[PDB]
């Protein structure tokens, strides 16, 4: 469902884009290092690089121009994340809901409600209650503590590793020894969704049909799941060679083991 | 020597939409050419596709399957569509290539 | 019948160089177009400014 | 015919409309601009640090 | 093959009576064949007062003359087995006869005794305007037609090409054997006619038979003067006439066409062949070539359209009419003015190749019979001044090629104010700027 | 017209058209619960947000 | 370079009559005549005729409905299928240069369609249509009920599918139509602007169905009733017939003539037609508007004779009365051997003016190399013509007047008559 | 299908409602202020935010 996907993916461009700026605001040491590393990511542009940072910042450096702007930002982007959904949800709607055996379901379809409204008001529930236990008895698990002290543009501090949903990139960045590289690297990353809809060769929808590509798809899961505890991991042996092969087979698993598979697939079923 | 089929039997069990009672076609992803083919079924055979696959949803929901002696047999199972989709390509194929 | 029909004298409003049913509008047309593009096309450079 | 020549080689290909009123606008800025800050820095005679800035720029 | 099947078609003979008829025919071996004289008159000669004479004409050229009234020559010709027919369109009027080429001299007779001593009884005449008023009362309902008329009523508007063949209420009602007359008189004159034939004739045989009948030679320079007429004036605009009423809408759509005599003609009617026309019957379908026939069909845009070059002495109209359901006249319009955009901007090397072809074998059926064949030469020589051979004809097909149609089309389409006339249940086709705004980038 | 008052309401059937008469596979799993949530989730970031903001 | 040349005929072992002629013009017109129609149809299969008839452009075991449509419009071609009820024509038209490919489709198209079942079932919604369009002249409805009217089978059915079965008509049905009829014993491949040592070489090298008569088709009985169509219309059609002549029966040339001299048809734009017995014979009764002429129809084992007349509803009634008196006083000795003289001219030209069209040529040459795989020259046929006695023709007349007649109309009927009031 | 402004879930808005909206074809001047009202709140908002962000 190409359009409602293709929302999806700038809808979570935007939400990291979002969270970005939020963490900021509170200014704490990370705050700011953040802020510094992250924004820096442009410079690896070249011509409109060291410039189009300028705007960013407001400034020659990380300063309260910054900061104020961020505000601005962040108090901006989840409206216009509400207004995308719009979109997303809307698109959705031409097509109806996919299904987990990937066939049509014309041949017998149920009102939302109560079916799913009453699902949902349930899964909600389920999950809810993990996210409250954290936030209600372990509010500080997640979170960094370097964050309680007061930026210092001055001093850098030595164990720095970013929010937990952004390791995976973090890895990747970290991955390839070379300014751009690992820009690009990380820019593909995640723009590489963009292409999973016409990496698709099995002439079946899902992959509840499919054990090979199945496996494959757990391999790839567990693949993020150890870039991102690379990512949690300082720069060294053996951590850099293993972060470097993760990226690796992550990028080949999507690229090339899915779309081999999946051909392969169909052909053992005579097609 | 008997590979090939040794495979392909393998495989076939092993993505298991008999479980389902799904014929190997019932399961294609419906396409521009498959939707096409769909519509050139002989009355019944499509009304019969249907019932399978209404049932099958309806296993899905449930969450189960079929008893062990209702699945579909490698050997057993039609491809009702096949030849149908293969006109269907061979027809569409012509009209893109001679667009020139 | 569609006979008793006939388009009225739009001589009040028609530009000056095809108001004589008896010269082609097709020699003076270049010119009534290029200007009234004229007029677009500078407004379109106004804005751009 | 100057309007004929234009409708000819400018207004009427949708391409080339659009090519003058960049290289058009072009030129109207950069002329604009001069006449504007000449109609001003005129009716502002002697009164512009423009103006006054040679009784102190030791040259 | 077909080249040389194209050279050996009897070259038509050609001569002229010094009094301004011109003789030509085409020779072949038939028994029967068919004659008649192509005057080079119509209302676009009439004026406000007379409007309706090379109609009243028309219609009494068949009741008689002063040498054998009404039965005298309806009964001497039907006894012969000959076919009498003919008609009148705004600047080309013609009489002819189907008969047995060994009646060739006595019906040229005929024909030189109704063009010349036309009997116009006023006792007929009265009759025939009571019979007239009534062929409108049914043309009327022709919406083909109802258009095409209004079409010209107001792409040449104010001009004299702008009115209906058939002329006014008023002037049907008061017009007078004077009158006729006249018409007859000022406009039926040698100079201005041509008879043409072809069948199993001889040239010669013909041409005497002209001489004796064909007579009254003239004096003054003055009568061997072809009067030239006066430019006919294109507007952009648009008359719509609107009657929910009606089952259907027709819309019609146009540009100012090149004349006759213009060479650009041929690659125009190229250019018409790739649109070609359809029509709910054809049993073409969704693989019919003409990419509108495709998308007219896909999406149940009209029940009929089609393309039409009409030339004239000195202008013409060019362009395209379609007759669709109040709710698929937006779609199909739109539709139409791409295509006719794409000509201007992508006909492909196939896309004309076919055309070609096309044209090539509908030429040749414009040649299918007698009748037809004469009336190629009757219109030939009175518009182009001779004959073009189909030898010659084809070449100036093999000719043409995309970036000849791409030049040609832009050259007389793009940006180009159109003249519009809609009829019927009209309401969801409704802007002339929208249309306008059609005429370019595509 | 139209009889009830939740399918002619150019609001309320919006409501209607895409909540609660949404036709919907009989046998969505689990994992598409997460699109509400989701949703819940942004709805509700923007609450303690502006709470936040306002101070 | 060419002149003038002679026209061939073979006829293969198997039946399949191969009709030439070389006539030097520039564009050839090949086709396929069938001894098919809707005369073969029984009351379980309707219609059937109708829809093989549009299901011309359906895809055959050579060619594609695609491939069918744009690989003729490539070349400037022209496919059109023409029946009457006894006989269906397949016929393509094109430049000589590309004769060569229009005739696989044209053979693919007779010899081997596949009447695929979707094809077809999202074809026959057609049939509503193509029927609905020609029906908008009731010149033809009342023909299609007087047939009806006159006969009890083969004949008697409709050329246009019955309403009730349009949709019905089945893949099935449709092959055994084929089967059974297009047999090369009942097809004749006849062609214009061709070298016979081609027109040859396709025939026999590429056709196949085998031969004979297939199914006989149920001869045909005469029945002899009316059928009145009220529908308030404004104008009242009718036609008065009688069991007439054959094909090819020397006693029909009379009724060909018997129809001249009753006047069928107009010569003269706006005419009054004088040389018209009939209609010069109605305009002394009626004082409105109207129309009347000579029927005439002429099937391998039977035909129709009468008149058909059109007029206002009020004088209907007299319109016929007077087509009926008119054809009595005419029965009866009151026809001078000079208006004889005249109808005979008037017949040699209206056929010779038919060989004019390539596709009235092509018309004549197939009936004719068709029914008897002969070709009669012109001066024979004329021969024929002039055979007739003024007592063939009083007879024709005659053998009307008694026999048992049957009629069709169709508007506001309120003041026209009955049958059984003549 | 035909046109590509009829059948966009999206384009088919702007086209929808404000291409091939049908309009008395006598509104006055008095009917402009709509849109310049939705103009000026569209820019009120862009300084807004420029401003906001000092
Ligand atoms: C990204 C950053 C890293 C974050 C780490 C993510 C957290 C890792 C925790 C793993 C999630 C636990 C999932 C275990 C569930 C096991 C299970 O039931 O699998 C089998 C089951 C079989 O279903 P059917 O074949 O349809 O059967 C038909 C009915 N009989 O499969 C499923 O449940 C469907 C799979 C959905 C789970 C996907 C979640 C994994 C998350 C990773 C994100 C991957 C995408 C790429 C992101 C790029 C940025
Ligand atoms: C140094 C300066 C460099 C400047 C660089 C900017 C370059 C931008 C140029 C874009 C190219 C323009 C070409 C458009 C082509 C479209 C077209 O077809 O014509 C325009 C087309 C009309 O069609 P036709 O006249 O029939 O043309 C037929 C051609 N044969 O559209 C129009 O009507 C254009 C004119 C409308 C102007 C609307 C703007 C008015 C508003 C004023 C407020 C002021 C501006 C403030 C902006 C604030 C932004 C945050
Ligand atoms: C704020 C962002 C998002 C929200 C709140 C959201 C919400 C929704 C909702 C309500 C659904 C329907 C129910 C469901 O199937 O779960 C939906 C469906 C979907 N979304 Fe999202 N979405 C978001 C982000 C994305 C992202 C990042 C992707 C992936 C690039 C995406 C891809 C899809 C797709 C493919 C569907 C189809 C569901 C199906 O398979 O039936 N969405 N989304
Ligand atoms: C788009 C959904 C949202 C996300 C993903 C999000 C995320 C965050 C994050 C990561 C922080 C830093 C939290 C921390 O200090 O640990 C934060 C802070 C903040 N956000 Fe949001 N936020 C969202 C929406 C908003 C909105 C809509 C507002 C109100 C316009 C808002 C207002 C703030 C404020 C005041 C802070 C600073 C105070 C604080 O750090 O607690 N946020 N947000
Ligand atoms: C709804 C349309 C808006 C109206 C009617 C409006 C009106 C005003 C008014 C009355 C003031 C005081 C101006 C003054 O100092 O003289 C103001 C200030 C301000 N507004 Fe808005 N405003 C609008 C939208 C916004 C938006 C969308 C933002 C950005 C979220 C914004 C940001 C500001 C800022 C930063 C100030 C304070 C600085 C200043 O006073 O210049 N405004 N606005
Ligand atoms: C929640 O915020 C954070 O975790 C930000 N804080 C930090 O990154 C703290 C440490 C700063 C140092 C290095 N960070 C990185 O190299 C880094 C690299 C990539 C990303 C992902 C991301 C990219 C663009 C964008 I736009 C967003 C994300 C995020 C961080
Ligand atoms: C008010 C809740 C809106 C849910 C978003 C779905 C909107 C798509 O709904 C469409 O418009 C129909
Ligand atoms: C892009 C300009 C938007 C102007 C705001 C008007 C909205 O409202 C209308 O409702 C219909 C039914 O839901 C939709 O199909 C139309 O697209 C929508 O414009």
């Amino acid at each position: 469902y190409k359009e409602t996907w293709n929302t999806g993916v700038i809808l979570l461009l935007t939400l990291m884009a979002t969270a970005f700026v939020g963490y900021v605001l509170p200014w704490g040491q990370m705050s700011f290092w953040g802020a510094t590393v992250i924004t820096n990511l442009f410079s690896a542009i070249p011509y409109i690089g060291h410039t189009l940072v300028e705007w960013a910042w407001g400034g020659f450096s990380v300063d309260n121009p910054t900061l104020t702007r961020f505000f601005a930002l962040h108090f901006l982007l989840p409206f216009a994340i509400a207004g995308i959904t719009i979109i997303h949800l809307t698109f959705l709607h031409e097509s109806g809901s996919n299904n987990p055996l990937g066939i049509s379901s014309d041949s017998d379809k149920i009102p939302f409600h109560p079916y799913y409204s009453f699902k949902d008001i349930l899964g909600l529930t389920l999950m809810l209650t993990p996210f409250l236990t954290l936030a209600l008895f372990s509010p500080n698990l997640l979170g960094d503590p370097e964050n309680f002290t007061p930026a210092n543009p001055l001093v850098t501090p030595p164990h720095i590793k970013p929010e937990w949903y952004f390791l995976f990139a973090y890895a990747i960045l970290r991955s390839i020894p070379n300014k751009l590289g690992g820009v690009l690297a990380l820019a593909a990353s995640v723009l590489i969704l963009f292409l999973i809809p016409f990496l698709h060769k099995s002439k079946q929808r899902t992959m509840t049909f499919r054990p090979l590509s199945q496996t494959l798809f757990w391999l790839l899961v567990a693949n993020l799941l150890i870039l991102t505890w690379i990512g949690s991991q300082p720069v060294e042996h053996p951590f850099i060679i293993i972060g470097q092969m993760a990226s690796l087979s992550y990028f080949t698993i999507l690229l090339i083991l899915f779309p081999t598979i999946g051909t392969l697939e169909n052909k053992m079923l005579n097609y | 020597g008997r590979l090939m089929d040794r495979i392909r039997k393998w495989y076939y069990n092993a993505a298991g939409f008999n479980k389902y009672g799904l014929m190997r076609d019932d399961t294609l992803y419906e396409d521009d050419d498959v939707k096409e083919a769909l519509k050139r079924l002989p009355k019944d055979l499509y009304n019969e596709r249907m019932f399978r696959i209404k049932r099958a949803l309806d296993l899905s929901l449930k969450h189960r399957i079929l008893p062990k002696e209702q699945w579909v047999k490698y050997e057993e199972d039609k491809p009702y569509l096949e030849p149908y989709l293969k006109e269907v390509i061979r027809e569409r194929l012509e009209r893109e290539a001679w667009n020139k | 019948v569609h006979n008793d029909v006939t388009v009225p004298d739009f001589s009040a409003y028609r530009r000056e160089d095809v108001m004589d049913a008896t010269t082609s509008s097709q020699t003076s047309s270049e010119d009534r177009k290029g200007f009234s593009y004229l007029v677009t096309a500078t407004a379109c450079v106004a804005t751009a400014y | 015919a100057l309007l004929r020549q234009a409708y000819s080689a400018l207004f009427r290909r949708t391409s080339t409309f659009a090519l003058t009123v960049v290289l058009g606008a072009v030129l109207f800025e950069r002329a604009f601009d001069q006449g504007a800050d000449a109609i001003f820095e005129h009716l502002n005679e002697g009164k512009l640090w423009k103006h006054i800035k040679h009784k102190y720029e030791a040259s | 093959t077909y080249a040389q099947t194209l050279q050996n078609i009897p070259e038509t003979n050609v001569t002229t009576l010094d009094n301004g008829l011109r003789v030509a025919s085409e020779e072949s071996s038939q028994p029967t064949c068919t004659v008649g004289v192509w005057i080079g008159a119509g209302s676009r000669y009439e004026n406000e007062k007379n409007n309706g004479a090379g109609y009243f004409v028309e219609h009494l050229a068949f009741k008689g003359t002063k040498k054998r009234p009404c039965a005298a020559f309806e009964k001497e010709v039907e006894s012969m087995g000959a076919h009498f027919n003919g008609y009148t369109s705004r600047e080309q009027t013609a009489f002819y006869i189907k008969a047995l080429s060994k009646d060739m001299p006595k019906v040229v007779e005929l024909l030189a005794d109704v063009v010349q001593n036309c009997a116009l009884e006023e006792s007929q005449i009265e009759k025939e305007r009571g019979v007239i008023l009534q062929e409108l009362k049914e043309m009327d309902n022709d919406m083909t037609n109802v258009t095409f008329d209004y079409l010209h009523a107001t792409a040449f508007q104010g001009t004299a090409l702008a009115r209906t063949v058939e002329g006014t209420t008023e002037n049907i009602k008061h017009l007078t054997r004077a009158d006729l007359a006249s018409y007859i008189d000022t406009h039926f004159k040698a100079p201005r006619m041509v008879l043409a034939a072809a069948g199993g004739i001889s040239h010669k045989e013909l041409v005497d038979a002209a001489r004796q009948h064909f007579s009254g030679v003239s004096f003054t320079y003055k009568e061997d003067a072809v009067p030239i007429l006066p430019r006919c004036r294109f507007t952009g605009s648009e008359i719509r006439a609107r009657d929910d009423a009606l089952p259907v809408a027709h819309v019609a759509l146009a540009v100012e066409g090149p004349g006759w005599a213009d060479p650009d003609n041929v690659v125009l009617h190229v250019a018409n062949a790739i649109i070609g026309r359809y029509d709910r019957t054809f049993g073409g379908g969704k693989h019919l070539s003409s990419r509108l026939a495709a998308l007219a069909v896909e999406h149940k845009l009209c029940h009929s359209f089609q393309t039409f070059n009409t030339s004239y002495s000195d202008t013409g109209l060019f362009g395209f009419h379609f007759v669709a359901d109040p709710l698929s006249i937006d779609d199909m319009m739109f539709c139409a003015q791409g295509e006719w955009m794409r000509l201007c901007t992508s006909t492909t090397e196939s896309e004309v190749k076919r055309a070609k072809n096309h044209l090539r074998s509908a030429m040749v059926a414009q040649l299918d019979g007698t009748t037809p064949v004469c009336e190629t030469i009757g219109s030939h020589l009175l518009n182009y001044g001779r004959r073009i051979s189909l030898e010659e004809w084809d070449s100036r097909i093999s000719a043409v090629d995309a970036r000849m149609v791409r030049d040609v089309c832009s050259k007389y389409i793009y940006d180009k104010c159109p003249a519009l006339a809609a009829v019927g249940p009209i309401e969801q086709l409704l802007d002339y700027n929208r249309i306008r705004s059609g005429m370019y980038w595509i | 017209m139209a009889p009830n008052i939740r399918k002619s309401h150019p609001l309320l059937k919006m409501i209607n058209n895409s909540l609660i008469d949404l036709p919907a596979p009989s046998n969505i799993s689990a994992w598409w619960n997460f699109g509400s949530l989701l949703a819940v989730c942004l709805m509700t970031q923007i609450l303690t947000g502006l709470l936040l903001a306002m101070h | 370079c060419p002149g003038a040349e002679d026209l061939e005929i073979t006829k293969l072992p198997n039946g399949l009559i191969i009709a030439s002629l070389e006539n030097f013009s520039p564009a050839s017109r090949i086709g396929v005549f069938i001894k098919a129609g809707s005369r073969y149809e029984t009351t379980a299969n309707l219609g059937t005729a109708h829809l093989l008839r549009l299901a011309s452009p359906l895809t055959t075991k050579g060619a594609s409905s695609f491939r069918i449509t744009r690989g003729i419009e490539a070349v400037g071609g022209s496919l059109s299928v023409y029946s009457t009820r006894e006989k269906m024509t397949y016929c393509v038209e094109c430049l000589r240069d590309h004769v060569d490919t229009v005739m696989e489709y044209l053979l693919n198209v007779t010899t081997a369609p596949e009447f695929r079942p979707w094809e077809v079932t999202d074809l026959q919604p057609q049939l509503k249509v193509d029927k609905a369009v020609a029906f908008q002249s009731p010149q033809v409805g009342v023909l299609e009920n007087l047939h009806a009217a006159a006969y009890k089978t083969a004949l008697a059915n409709p050329l246009y599918c019955p309403d009730y079965r349009i949709g019905k008509i089945t893949s099935e049905q449709l092959h055994h139509f084929v089967q059974n009829n297009f047999t090369s014993a009942r097809m004749a491949l006849v062609g214009i602007g061709v070298k016979h040592s081609d027109l040859k070489q396709v025939a026999e090298q590429f056709l196949n169905i085998r031969s004979g008569a297939g199914t006989s088709s149920a001869k045909a009985t005469y029945w002899g009733g009316e059928i009145r169509e009220q529908n308030g219309h404004s104008l009242v059609h009718a036609a008065v017939v009688t069991e007439g002549a054959a094909v090819g029966s020397a006693e029909a040339n009379a009724f060909s003539v018997l129809q001249h001299v009753l006047g069928a048809g107009p010569l003269i734009k706006r005419g009054s037609s004088v040389t018209s017995k009939l209609y010069q014979g109605v305009a002394k009764a009626t004082t409105q508007p109207f129309d009347a002429s000579a029927f005439n129809v002429n099937y391998s084992d039977s035909g129709l004779f009468g008149f058909y007349t059109i007029s206002q509803a009020a004088h209907a009634g007299e319109v016929i009365r007077a087509a009926m008196n008119q054809l009595k006083a005419a029965a009866q000795g009151g026809v001078t051997e000079e208006d004889v003289t005249k109808a005979k001219n008037q017949l040699k030209a209206t056929y010779l003016m038919s060989v004019e069209t390539a596709q009235g040529l092509l018309n004549e040459i197939g009936s004719e190399a068709l029914l008897s795989g002969t070709h009669t020259a012109p001066s024979v046929v004329a021969q024929k013509i002039d055979s007739v006695t003024s007592a063939d023709v009083v007879n024709a007349a005659k053998k009307f007047v008694s026999g048992k007649k049957s009629m069709a109309a169709s508007g506001d009927l309120g003041s026209t008559p009955f049958l059984d009031e003549l």
